[PDB]
């Protein structure tokens, strides 16, 4: 049973900036994590799933990296509606797991 | 005409085990030739493991010789890591019991590739029963042994790469490149895939049951309409292009509304060169190939077992009599019809079963063949034709028939289901044949006569 | 167009079972995996069980002796049924799709989720 | 030089009195020389002429094999009433009719049907409650009680398995040679054999580990096919062989899609008709009365081994003074009932057997009826 910890509860920034935001795995997941975006409103939307494939609507700006046991997602250039929560989840086993969550507010 | 018929050697394995399922050469330098005989239904050491398969090493020399098996794998079957945590208690990810290792087994220099088409493993999402099938690696004379599952992939299902059966067949290129056909792929459409033993080390990290090794050649998925092909029933390595990486040849006993068809897969990357077909509905045409020389052209021609053939006698008796077509190869490309055709005269015997080259068994200066009938002469306990090579292509009448020098059991000996020549064993000129009699868990060892 | 929809009652009280409903659009359920997932107040997301595309249905360990999953193909209505409980209140849960057999993928499509209050 | 001669030449029975005269089976005569003698010199051919004369009422024994993967779920539910409405139709073919009923899936094991326990227990989804996977079942043997077939057809359970083709050639071996469990009688035996997908067949089973091949022999316990997972599936030489040797006419009807394919399958098997089933068993009535019509109007002549240095050929002169020759020669079509056809049958031997009385048997395809010929060598 995988337990996933992700590492900035919260995140500052700004338009146009660029931030990280960290997930860990407590065992070896070779590259199966997935990234998802929750605004508030909205159903969660996957972004990118096996480390660093982007799903088909995602926009370029989004990119993952990452193996074994240390993720992360990188966003290029803050647009306005980039911010909310971001969620990092193991595929490679069952059951599913989750990172606790980043919110990104505005500086 | 001159190999040793009055007093071959005769190994024999644990009965029951299907020994001599599977026939190889092995010579990791230094001329320590052996042979390697496959025995899929062995009983092994590893725990918790019923009728794992086993592989036998059976050095040549010293008058008798004995067979010993070859630890590949000592471990039982791996437990899903979950399992050890949940209250339910623990559960086995992968399914080693019945798993027929040692179905097929190749050798090149000092590596040995025994495959178990019949492995199964349960994904470690939902609990399915895929049998991907799963092949190990040995390199460096047994320095290193490495597991290899192609097919153990993130296609989890029949729709998928489930139950592709990797290593149902496989091969060595003269470079050391793995091949390996799975018939299963893609409800049945079939596959072949292959990397290079670099790329596999490279790539090789146990922890990981599904792991993908860069650099792997496979075929593509295809429409619906070809599922149930079973496209790599058999795998064979020849040239059939102007370039020096040699091209798979790959059977397709169903492919073309049950009317097999053969495909040359170009050996650079894996496409399409060359297509043929056979010539009636269910005769299996595919279920074994070769690839060689047979009339001293220096281009590599092609030969199709169709086991199941029917022809009517001149009375007007349908009977089943396999049929071999044979394919030479021309400068300008190789023609879709064949050039000869050979037939057999036992009724049930399946003579296109298989196929070996034989090298230049007389040492002629043209390359022949041997073709075996599992369930021909008139015990049925099989048999095995040798044709000779000649100018104008394979010779229409066989210069030697070998057949078992035992009496006829209560069950058929399938004598000649599997062949492997091309090499010596005594350090003379002349190349050997070794016959596998896997009915009576016996092999048997010819040696060419100067 | 895939889409998963969620409904079930907005509150409840400690002893009745709460009943959700996840209606799904653009695909069969017997081609998908439907999961249950629940977050609570403050805490991330927690997997609660899945109803396989094959008809049969796993839980969480946890809570297997409290759920129970079922289905409506005809209606493309997946249902989840649970006891309630105080300490669970302002909890909110989702449903998701998977695949499982064939080209296996991670969760990729969620419902909007439902918060189901306890009084 | 050689020499001919008749033992036996029972005339036809016509029955022309009318239906007052009825006759057993056996009493039936269709075939007018029933054994001959030819006395032959080395290179010397000899021929005599072969009366044929279709009957009018012969009995009829049908055997319905149908696949049960969940697919046919809906055909199943027509064929429940197949019980009274064939033997209705067929009352007004044959006085004496007889019906039976079969099912079959695929072999039960690895690479075929999903091991697991859970789908072992029930292959298909949980709202299709289907039942175990079997490779052969025989419900009902050859009987004239049509409520019995419409009950227990209606009490079958459907199931299902993984790849695509269907295991029904196991069934029709099965069927072929089990004889005295199944009924067959010495009458026209009609094997309906319905189906809505490919057929394995010899050479599949090494992908289970299944390498032993088809026995041909009878392995009915309880009425189920025990031997699935040891034997291999026939090759269709094989099937050819059994059928031919049992007398049994085979109808394909399937649907639409695998037309191609059965077409073929039957070009290569003799005395066999096809024909396009709907999505669910509708028109299975008047495909079962024009194959039997198609099938009955024909006449296919076998001979037996003959020694090395004997010869046959057959020359056919049909209705209409259509003729023929070689493979085609030992064939007539057209046959109504009542009709009559010859044959030119001439032999040759071409050395000296060793002076030995030795004979053969020819016999139109599909009757127990036989054509005696003895052999003997002017040496
Ligand atoms: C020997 O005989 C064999 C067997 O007949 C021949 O093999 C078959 O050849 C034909 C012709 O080349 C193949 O059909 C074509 O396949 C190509 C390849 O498709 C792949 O690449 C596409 C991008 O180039 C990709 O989009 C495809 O993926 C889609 O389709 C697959 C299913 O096909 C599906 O699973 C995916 O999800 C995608 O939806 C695939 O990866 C294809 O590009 C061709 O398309 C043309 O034709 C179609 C209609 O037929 C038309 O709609 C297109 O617009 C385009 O015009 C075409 O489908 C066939 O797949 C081969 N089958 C097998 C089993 O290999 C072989 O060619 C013969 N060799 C010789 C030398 O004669
Ligand atoms: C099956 O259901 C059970 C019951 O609902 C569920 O158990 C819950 O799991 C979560 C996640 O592990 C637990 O939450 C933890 O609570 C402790 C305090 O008790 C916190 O310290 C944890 O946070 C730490 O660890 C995180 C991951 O490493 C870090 O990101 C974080 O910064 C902290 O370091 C965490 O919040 C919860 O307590 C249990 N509940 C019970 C009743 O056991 C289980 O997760 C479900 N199974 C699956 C597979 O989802
Ligand atoms: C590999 O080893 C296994 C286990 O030793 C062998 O299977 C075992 O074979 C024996 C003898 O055939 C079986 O004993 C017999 O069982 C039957 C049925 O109960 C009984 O009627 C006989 O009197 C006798 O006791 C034994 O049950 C069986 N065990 C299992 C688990 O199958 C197997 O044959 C070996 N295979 C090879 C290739 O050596
Ligand atoms: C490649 O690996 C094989 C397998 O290990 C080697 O064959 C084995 O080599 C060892 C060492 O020479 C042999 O051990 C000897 O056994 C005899 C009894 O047979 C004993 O008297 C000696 O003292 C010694 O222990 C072993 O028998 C032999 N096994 C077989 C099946 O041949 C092989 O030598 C390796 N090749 C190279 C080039 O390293
Ligand atoms: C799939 O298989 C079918 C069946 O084998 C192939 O059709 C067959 O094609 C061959 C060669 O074109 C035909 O043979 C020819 O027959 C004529 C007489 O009709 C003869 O004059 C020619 O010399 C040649 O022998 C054969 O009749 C034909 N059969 C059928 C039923 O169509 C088909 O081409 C195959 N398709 C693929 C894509 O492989
Ligand atoms: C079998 O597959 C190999 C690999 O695809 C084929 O060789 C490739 O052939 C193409 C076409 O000739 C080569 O591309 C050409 O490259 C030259 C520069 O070297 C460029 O000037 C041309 O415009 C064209 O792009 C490609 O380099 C070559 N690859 C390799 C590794 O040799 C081969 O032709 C295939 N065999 C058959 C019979 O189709
Ligand atoms: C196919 O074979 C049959 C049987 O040998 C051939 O039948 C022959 O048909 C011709 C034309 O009708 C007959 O010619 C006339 O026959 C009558 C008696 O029916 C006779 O009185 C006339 O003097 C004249 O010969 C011929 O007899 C008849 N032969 C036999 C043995 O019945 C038929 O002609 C053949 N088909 C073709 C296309 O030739
Ligand atoms: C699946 O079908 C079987 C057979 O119809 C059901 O089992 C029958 O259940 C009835 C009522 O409980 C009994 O009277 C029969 O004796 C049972 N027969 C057999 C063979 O089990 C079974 O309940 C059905 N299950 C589902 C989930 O549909
Ligand atoms: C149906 O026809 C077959 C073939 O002629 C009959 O087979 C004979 O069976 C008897 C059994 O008493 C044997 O003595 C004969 O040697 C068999 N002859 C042949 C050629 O096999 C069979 O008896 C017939 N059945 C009935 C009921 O008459
Ligand atoms: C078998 O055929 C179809 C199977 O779907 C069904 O009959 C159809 O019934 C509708 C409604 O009356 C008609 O519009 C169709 O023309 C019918 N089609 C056929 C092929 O019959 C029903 O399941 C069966 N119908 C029979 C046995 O008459
Ligand atoms: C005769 O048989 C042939 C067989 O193909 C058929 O086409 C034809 O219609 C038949 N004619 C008569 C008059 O029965
Ligand atoms: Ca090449
Ligand atoms: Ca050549
Ligand atoms: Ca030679
Ligand atoms: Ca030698
Ligand atoms: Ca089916
Ligand atoms: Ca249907
Ligand atoms: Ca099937």
């Amino acid at each position: 049973d995988v337990q996933m910890t992700q590492s900035p509860s919260n995140l500052a920034a700004s338009p146009g900036e660029s931030v990280s935001i960290n997930c860990k795995a407590s065992k070896r997941i070779s590259k199966y994590l997935a990234w998802y975006q929750q605004k508030p409103g909205k159903a969660n939307k996957l972004l990118i799933y096996s480390g660093s494939t982007l799903q088909s609507g995602t926009p370029s700006r989004f990119s993952g990296s990452g193996s074994g046991t240390d993720f992360t997602l990188t966003i290029r250039n803050l647009e306005p509606e980039d911010f909310g929560l971001y969620y990092c989840q193991q595929h490679k086993e069952y059951p599913p797991t989750f990172g606790a969550g980043t919110k990104l507010e505005l500086k | 005409f001159n190999l040793d018929a009055e007093a071959p050697a005769v190994l024999s394995g644990p009965p029951g085990s299907f020994f001599g399922f599977s026939v190889e050469f092995y010579r990791p330098g230094t001329d320590g030739v052996s042979v390697l005989v496959g025995a899929p239904k062995a009983n092994t050491s590893q725990p918790g493991v019923l009728q794992g398969g086993a592989v036998y090493l059976c050095p040549w020399g010293a008058s008798p010789t004995q067979c010993t098996p070859i630890e590949f794998d000592s471990k039982g079957s791996r437990l899903l890591e979950s399992s050890l945590s949940s209250s339910e208690g623990e559960e086995p990810v992968e399914y080693k019991s019945l798993q027929w290792f040692g179905a097929t087994v190749r050798a090149h220099g000092s590596s040995i590739l025994a495959c178990a088409p019949l492995y199964s493993w349960r994904t470690e999402k939902e609990p399915l029963s895929d049998p991907v099938g799963t092949c190990y690696l040995s390199t460096d004379n047994f320095t290193r042994i490495l597991e290899y599952a192609p097919c153990r992939s993130d296609f989890s299902w029949a729709a998928g790469q489930g139950y592709c059966q990797g290593g149902f067949s496989a091969e060595f290129t003269k470079t050391g490149r793995v091949v390996l056909g799975g018939p299963g792929s893609y409800f049945w459409q079939g596959q072949i895939l292959s990397a290079t033993q670099e790329q596999i080390a490279e790539s090789y990290y146990p922890e990981y049951l599904i792991n993908l090794v860069q650099g792997q050649l496979q075929t593509r998925q295809a429409s619906s309409i070809y599922d149930d092909s079973y496209l790599g029933y058999s795998v064979a390595v020849g040239e059939f292009s102007g370039d020096d990486t040699e091209d798979f040849v790959a059977g397709v006993p169903k492919g073309n509304l049950t009317y097999g068809y053969v495909t040359i897969l170009n050996g650079s990357d894996i496409r399409s060169l060359y297509n043929f077909s056979g010539e009636q509905m269910a005769s299996y045409f595919g279920y074994a190939v070769a690839a060689t020389d047979v009339n001293g052209d220096g281009l590599d021609d092609l030969l199709v077992g169709a086991p199941l053939l029917m022809d009517r006698t001149p009375d007007g008796r349908p009977q089943e009599v396999g049929r071999v077509y044979v394919y030479l190869q021309h400068p300008a490309g190789i023609e879709p019809t064949p050039t000869l055709t050979l037939t057999g005269h036992d009724e049930f015997g399946r003579f296109g079963s298989s196929l070996t080259p034989l090298g230049d068994l007389d040492q002629d200066g043209y390359n022949d063949v041997a073709i075996g009938a599992p369930f021909g002469g008139e015990t049925q306990q099989g048999v095995v034709f040798v044709f000779p090579g000649g100018p104008g292509g394979l010779g229409s009448k066989p210069s030697q028939v070998l057949q078992p020098l035992w009496a006829a059991s209560h069950t058929p000996d399938f004598f000649g289901s599997a062949l492997r020549g091309g090499r010596d064993l005594d350090g003379n000129g002349y190349p050997d044949l070794i016959v596998g009699s896997f009915g009576v868990d016996k092999a048997v060892v010819y040696r060419g006569r100067p | 167009d895939v889409q998963l929809m969620e409904s079930g009652p907005g509150l409840v009280q400690p002893s009745e079972t709460l009943s959700l409903t996840c209606t799904v659009s653009g695909f069969s359920l017997t081609s998908y995996n439907v999961h249950w997932v629940r977050q609570p107040p403050g805490k991330g997301l927690e997997w609660m069980g899945v109803m396989w595309s094959g008809g049969s249905t796993d839980y969480n360990s946890t809570l297997k002796s409290r759920l129970s999953i079922s289905r409506d193909t005809s209606q493309n209505q997946v249902f989840l049924k649970m006891n309630s409980l105080q300490s669970e209140d302002t909890t909110t849960y989702y449903c998701a799709r998977d695949r499982t057999m064939g080209m296996t993928t991670p969760f990729d499509y969620w419902g909007q989720g439902v918060m189901v209050t306890v009084s | 030089r050689g020499s001919k001669d008749i033992k036996k030449n029972k005339n036809v029975t016509n029955r022309s009195k009318g239906t007052a005269e009825k006759l057993k089976p056996e009493d039936i005569t269709q075939i007018q020389p029933q054994q001959l003698v030819l006395r032959l010199r080395s290179g010397e051919p000899q021929t005599f002429t072969l009366k044929f004369k279709r009957a009018e009422d012969y009995p009829i024994d049908l055997y319905y094999l149908m696949d049960l993967s969940y697919s046919m779920k809906d055909d199943l539910e027509n064929v429940k009433s197949l019980g009274t409405d064939l033997m209705n139709e067929m009352r007004r073919i044959t006085s004496d009719f007889r019906i039976g009923f079969g099912s079959f899936v695929e072999k039960t094991v690895m690479p075929y049907i999903s091991t697991t326990p859970a789908k072992l227990r029930n292959p298909c989804t949980s709202e299709q409650n289907c039942t175990s996977p079997f490779s052969y079942k025989n419900v009902l043997s050859l009987t004239n009680k049509g409520e019995v077939f419409n009950e227990l057809v209606g009490k079958q359970r459907i199931s299902g398995n993984l790849d695509s083709p269907e295991g029904g050639f196991d069934a029709i071996m099965q069927v072929a040679v089990c004889g005295s469990l199944i009924g067959w009688r010495n009458v026209t035996r009609l094997l309906v054999f319905s189906t809505d997908a490919g057929f394995h067949f010899a050479g599949d089973g090494k992908l289970g580990g299944i390498v032993l091949p088809n026995d041909g022999q009878c392995h009915l316990e309880n009425n189920m096919y025990t031997m699935s997972h040891y034997y291999d599936y026939p090759s269709i030489a094989h099937l050819v062989q059994k059928l031919s040797e049992n007398n049994i006419q085979t109808i394909f009807a399937v649907t639409e899609e695998f037309q191609p394919v059965y077409k073929e399958l039957k070009n290569l098997i003799p005395k066999s008709a096809v024909g396009t089933l709907s999505a669910n068993s509708s028109n299975v009535i008047q495909l079962i009365i024009d194959a039997y019509n198609s099938l009955s109007s024909e006449v296919i002549l076998e001979n037996g081994k003959l020694s090395e240095g004997v010869t046959i050929s057959y020359k056919s002169y049909c209705k209409n003074g259509v003729n023929g020759t070689g493979e085609n020669g030992r064939k007539c079509s057209n046959i109504s009932i009542g009709d009559e056809v010859q044959f030119e049958i001439s032999i040759t031997s071409n050395k000296c057997p060793k002076k030995d009385s030795d004979s053969f048997k020819i016999r139109p395809l599909g009757f127990t009826e036989e054509v005696e010929v003895i052999l003997q060598y002017i040496c």
